[PDB]
């Protein structure tokens, strides 16, 4: 009555993906860490800053 | 750089148009 092969395969076969995948390791972390980061700074202060701006002008 | 003229003289535009 084990008919359902695909979702025994489908585990069977993402976890291959995953063991062929590279992990980002420490080095490659603070890479990517910091450039997410400053990506999220500069939408993150400048429109911020932005945001600030109108509050009392339309005031 | 002209869309920068259209687009400063449309939030001139609004401002005037909001403050009359």
């Amino acid at each position: 009555a084990a008919f359902v092969e695909p979702s025994r395969q489908f585990v069977k076969d993402s976890i291959r993906l995953v063991k062929r995948c590279t992990k980002p390791d420490r080095k490659e972390f603070q890479k990517i860490a910091m450039a997410t980061a400053i990506g999220f700074a500069i939408m993150g202060f400048i429109g911020f800053f932005v945001k600030l701006i109108h509050i009392p002008i339309n005031n | 750089v002209p869309v920068l003229v259209m687009s400063l003289l449309f939030i001139a535009s609004v401002f005037m148009l909001h403050i009359w």
